[PDB]
């Protein structure tokens, strides 16, 4: 039922600011107090700041000049501001919920947005259909895959039929080509399946602004 | 601003019982700290075990108690099951800020011994066309999380041009990973055969291609 839904993906370039609503549903801002907490690539948790029910906020001392957290109400977003962003701030970034006494604990936690402070050159990933060299045995199991090559910066989606399959999904983690990232996907299906059915990869990535469908054919 | 420590990592089998430390770099972790403990589940996903007055939220394990022993908070973890592997946080309360500790990671041994199920994927006739060529080896299912790969043309083996990733958790609690060989649309067309060898506790599995 609780769910504290968080925006997109966010390139952000040295000493320019970050945005992130978390809209929250299955409970009201004006029980439940909304925190903000973040995690480096290279370290645990670091606390940010609060946003209690009554409206009051807190924040870790060395942020209070350059942190915002503020909410509506009627709205159900909290909706965290921070500026003069440095490359040390690329994390992880996430919104948690927590109420009074008997409910005082970090319970639900937002999926977190992934923030990357950088003043590198945004590259959109190249998709590659990767269909098996040899053809399948009458009567089997194929695995068919997907490239998601040379990109910049994290993270990537990848689907199968728009969401269709999952079972028999794949989504490995990314690996770093120079300065650039590349994964791989696959889904394994029935050879009655494919190729007589369609099966296709949708790859995304939102900082560069590219949505592409591979259809993965024979050979 | 005060610094709150933790043991970087416990290892553990299942069945054990635990206990894991949050120290205050500003005295004794009092009452008024209000400590909690937080879980960290594979794939950045967090949820709250034990809250300020040593209350669980409803569905946590009875298995997981907060408490203090004498001068530090402490998270105690009766009978360690394998679900419990995770990273533990615990956060203190200053008067007007909130501060986490470092983290510490619990590894669970005992789990059962899986073998990795290997695949070799050709490049795409579109990848050729771009005069490059990346042959993708997917590892899949294993257990421990230890792997190593080696790449071989014609037999030969080759350090140039392979890339692999860290083994890290699946949706069933067994380890993934993917190591790529990207090479020239012109080597691809050269060649006749190639090689991904997994090695996994001493047993190599291969899967191999022939153009
Ligand atoms: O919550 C955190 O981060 C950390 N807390 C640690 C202590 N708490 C245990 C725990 O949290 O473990 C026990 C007390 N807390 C109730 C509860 O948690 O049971 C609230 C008591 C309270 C005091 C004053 C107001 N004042 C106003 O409304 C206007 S005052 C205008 C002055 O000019 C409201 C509520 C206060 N905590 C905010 C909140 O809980 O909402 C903030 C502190
Ligand atoms: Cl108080
Ligand atoms: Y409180």
């Amino acid at each position: 039922q609780v769910k504290l839904q968080e925006s997109g993906p966010g390139l952000v370039q040295p000493s320019q600011s970050l945005s992130i609503t978390c809209t929250v549903s299955g409970f009201s801002l004006t029980d439940y107090g909304v925190h903000w907490v973040r995690q480096s690539p290279g370290k645990g948790l670091e606390w940010l700041g609060v946003i209690w029910s009554g409206g009051g906020t807190a924040y870790t001392a060395a942020f209070i000049s350059r942190l915002n957290i503020y909410k509506d109400n009627s709205k159900n977003q909290v909706f965290f501001e921070m500026n003069s962003l440095q490359a040390n701030d690329t994390a992880m970034y996430y919104c948690a919920r927590r109420g009074s006494y008997p409910y005082n604990y970090f319970d639900v936690w937002g999926q977190g947005t992934t923030v990357t402070v950088s003043s590198a050159k945004t590259t959109p990933p190249s998709v590659y259909p990767l269909a098996p060299g040899s053809a399948a045995q009458t009567n089997s199991m194929v695995t068919l895959g997907c490239l998601v090559k040379g990109y910049f910066p994290e993270p990537v989606t990848v689907t199968w039929n728009s969401g269709s399959l999952s079972s028999g999904v794949h989504t490995f983690p990314a690996v770093l080509q120079s300065d650039l990232y590349t994964l791989s996907s696959s889904v394994t299906v029935p050879s009655s399946t494919w190729p007589s059915e369609t099966v296709t990869c949708n790859v995304a990535h939102p900082a560069s602004s590219t949505k592409v469908d591979k259809k993965i054919v024979p050979r | 601003q005060a610094v709150v420590t933790q043991e970087s990592a416990l290892t553990t089998s299942p069945g054990e019982t635990v206990t894991l430390t949050c120290r205050s770099s500003t005295g004794a972790v009092t009452t008024s700290n209000y400590a909690n403990w937080v879980q960290e589940k594979p794939d950045h996903l967090f949820t709250g075990l034990i809250g300020g007055n040593n209350n669980r939220p409803p569905g946590v394990p009875a298995r997981f108690s907060g408490s203090l022993i004498g001068d530090k908070a402490a998270l105690t973890i009766a009978g360690t099951q394998t679900e419990d592997e995770a990273i533990y946080f615990c956060a203190l309360w200053y008067s007007n800020h909130w501060v986490f500790g470092g983290g510490t990671r619990l590894t669970v041994l005992g789990q059962p011994k899986s073998s990795p199920s290997v695949t070799l994927f050709p490049p795409s006739s579109e990848e050729l066309e771009t005069n490059k060529a990346t042959l993708v080896c997917t590892i899949t299912d294993f257990y421990p999380g230890v792997v190593t790969v080696d790449w071989k043309v014609d037999g030969t083996p080759v350090t140039q041009g392979m890339e692999t990733t860290q083994p890290s958790k699946q949706s069933n609690n067994k380890y993934m990973a993917s190591s790529y060989l990207t090479l020239t649309a012109r080597a691809w067309e050269r060649h006749s055969s190639y090689s991904c060898q997994v090695t996994h506790e001493g047993h190599t599995v291969e899967k191999s291609l022939s153009p």
